[PDB]
């Protein structure tokens, strides 16, 4: 079957970069999208950016260009997102989802993982 | 690219087929021909220009062919 | 523009309640809307993988479409197990990003 | 300001005289010629006797 | 067999000489042109008195 | 493909500018210019042809300019 492990939740301190790994096996990873939607506690979830594993670059939400970075590897079929700067704002669980490349399918987030959770405090 | 300067005639060819030969063979020619059939107005002016420029049928023919070929390809 | 959907309440007797999604002339009036319902605290699942096409969601009772600038969802025979937050997300083509909504707190009595 | 769409098809139309290779991990570039000066020094026929 | 990508930027390049018509509800064609006649008989000066 | 044959001269005149007036005003000349800078070889051939076909000065210069325009565009 096709699924995303999303590793395990970790929490850190402000001013340091944190990493969220996200592996999806069971299908040809090249053709489909990875969306990295954030979800805050008791708030709506907003999507930030795609990553095409085969040739894609970061296409963040306008709120988040220069705030996050996205990388990937084709051999292991895993997509990496890391937070270059942790303020007090980003206290939420970050997700993964498979997306299609269809114009009507840019929002097609069919499959989701568990959700790696990160919060920041002193 | 802007698809206005195809990577053609570079000389580094091999026995194997190119990316697209069956269509790039006649793409530009068909553009010129559909232009010409759509708009015949330029033909009268081209005929006049070739005719009143110093006329030896070699010169007239080459001027007419070039002038009728350049405007469509390079609009 | 940006989409905003309202939170509302309902009851466990079967009744048609409409989760209306409102957008603009560039985000949802031309593109396929996508409907999500999330059981709270876990990963949301996908409810409608096209404009009016459901992959494997509860059939014959979850159906809806869109009209002009508005998209809507209709649920019938809603029981308690359907307690979920419902999300409408549309792809914005001007800003080259998908436009997720704030969320509906659909509570069923 | 507008972003002027996606130039993908323009590119695919542009490379009208380019050749082809295969991209699978490493790339095996086909469509090339190589001269080789054969050396027939030690070749001997089986079953001559 | 291949797919030859998408012609988005190709079409955007093609429509060089065309105008722009912003359509939000139906269509709102700007960049228009129209001839008019002004029958100006019934124009009070408003300041006679 | 469709990228060729824009309707630049289609004649549906308007007061406001078009979709891409700024680029389209010079893109074709830009293509010719970059083609010439890339490839200087065709200049010698065009000069030779004009010199050995052009009976007069004006015929020679017209032949040269037409040849130097058509080939980069037909590429
Ligand atoms: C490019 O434009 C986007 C919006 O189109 C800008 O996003 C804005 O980012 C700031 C901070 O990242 C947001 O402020 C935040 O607002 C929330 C609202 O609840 C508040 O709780 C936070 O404390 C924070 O102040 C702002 O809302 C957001 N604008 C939106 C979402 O419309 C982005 O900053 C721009 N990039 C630039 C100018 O480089």
């Amino acid at each position: 079957q096709v699924q995303l492990v999303q590793s395990g939740a970790e929490v850190k301190k402000p001013g340091a970069p944190v990493k969220v790994s996200c592996e999806a096996s069971g299908y040809t990873f090249t053709d489909y999208f990875i969306h990295w939607v954030r979800q805050a506690p008791g708030q709506g979830l907003e999507w930030m950016g795609w990553i095409n594993p085969i040739s894609g670059g970061t296409n963040y939400h306008p709120r988040f260009h220069g705030g996050v970075t996205m990388t990937r590897d084709t051999s292991m079929k895993v997509a990496y997102m890391e937070l270059k700067r942790l303020t007090s704002d980003d206290t939420a669980v970050y997700f993964c989802a498979r997306g299609r490349d269809f114009r009507g399918g840019y929002s097609q987030l069919d499959y989701w993982g568990q959700g790696t959770l990160v919060t920041v405090s002193s | 690219s802007v698809a206005l300067a195809p990577h053609v005639g570079m000389g580094l060819d091999t026995r194997t087929q190119t990316w697209m030969s069956a269509e790039g063979a006649w793409r530009q020619v068909e553009k010129v021909e559909t232009w010409a059939l759509r708009h015949p107005g330029f033909t009268i002016l081209a005929l006049f220009l070739a005719h009143y420029i110093g006329t030896s049928l070699t010169q007239k023919v080459v001027i007419f062919i070039l002038l009728m070929l350049v405007t469509p390809s390079m609009t | 523009s940006v989409l905003t959907q309202p939170p509302s309440a309902s009851g466990t007797p079967g009744q048609r309640v409409t989760i209306s999604c409102s957008g603009g002339s560039s985000n949802i009036a031309i593109n396929t809307v996508n409907w999500y319902q999330q059981v709270p605290g876990t990963a949301p699942k996908l409810l409608m993988y096209s404009n009016n096409q459901r992959p494997s969601g509860v059939p014959d009772r979850f159906s809806g479409s869109k009209s002009g600038t508005s998209a809507s969802l209709a649920i019938s025979g809603l029981q308690s197990e359907d307690e979920a937050d419902y999300y409408c997300a549309t792809w914005d083509d001007s800003l080259k990003d998908v436009l997720f909504g704030g969320g509906t707190k659909l509570t069923v009595l | 300001v507008v972003v002027l769409g996606s130039q993908e098809g323009a590119m695919h139309t542009a490379l009208t005289g380019a050749t082809e290779i295969q991209n699978s991990g490493g790339t095996s570039i086909f469509a090339g010629h190589l001269k080789c000066r054969l050396k027939m020094d030690k070749l001997e026929l089986k079953g001559m006797s």
